[PDB]
């Protein structure tokens, strides 16, 4: 959305109307997030995306900072706080009583999420060592051996 | 001209493919770069009389002129000088 908004801001073109524009915008976005999981900045480069009124070269060249990324995505990061708390509340168990935190889902690789977890859990540190997307599969495999 | 038409069309086939492959870099590069580039070149050569390729409204007149000996043509740029120097 940000990429489209900035592209449009510069060219006046609705990239959402071109499905191919939108597919590579999603690829770029995915990788942009990935890069910002460690980097403070990432570069989006999609040249000659679509066609404007004057057939001018439309090169999407955008710099997304991790700070900007958070300014944008915190609208969604904040949505997590309430259900985290609702589990805490439903069990009557404070964060200080949690022995271990497990983060799963690749999006938890982001520092925005990590730091949020640190606030959420009072600094109680999530266990790293297994890829968050793979974690569950790993456990399952383990149960498959334990079970049989 | 013909060559330019062929080239144009090839590029059009490539822009289809860029959309099939989701390649933006080439997608519009073709769609508003290469294709209109050759299109314009084509168009510039395109105006390019003598033996066009179809029986116009004057080939019939020329046949009728061979017939009956009566000349009914268009004053083909050489007789229109004799018909001006006729008096002299």
């Amino acid at each position: 959305d940000w990429l489209v908004d900035k592209f449009k801001g510069t060219s006046g073109i609705d990239l959402t109307k071109d499905k191919m524009a939108m597919q590579r915008l999603r690829e770029a976005a995915e990788k942009a997030k990935i890069e910002l999981s460690s980097s403070q900045s990432t570069s989006i480069n999609l040249p000659y995306i679509t066609v404007d009124a004057d057939k001018n070269p439309l090169f999407l060249d955008e710099q997304l900072t991790r700070a900007e990324f958070q300014r944008i995505t915190q609208d969604l990061l904040d949505r997590t706080r309430k259900p985290f708390q609702s589990v805490i509340a439903d069990t009557g168990i404070s964060v200080s009583e949690i022995d271990h935190v497990v983060l799963v889902g690749g999006s938890t690789r982001m520092p925005a999420v990590t730091d949020l977890v640190k606030e959420l859990t009072g600094g109680k540190e999530p266990n790293k060592g297994v890829n968050p997307d793979e974690v569950v599969a790993v456990g399952a495999a383990l149960q498959a051996g334990v079970l049989k | 001209v013909r060559d330019l038409k062929e080239q144009l069309e090839a590029l059009r086939g490539e822009s289809e493919r860029a959309e099939r492959d989701g390649d933006l870099a080439k997608a519009a590069e073709l769609r508003y770069g290469r294709i209109p580039e050759v299109e314009k070149k084509l168009d510039a050569a395109l105006p390019q009389v003598m033996l066009k390729e179809e029986v116009g409204p004057d080939d019939i007149a020329d046949v009728v002129s061979a017939w009956t000996g009566i000349p009914a043509g268009r004053l083909l740029e050489g007789e229109t000088a004799k018909l001006l120097r006729m008096e002299d």
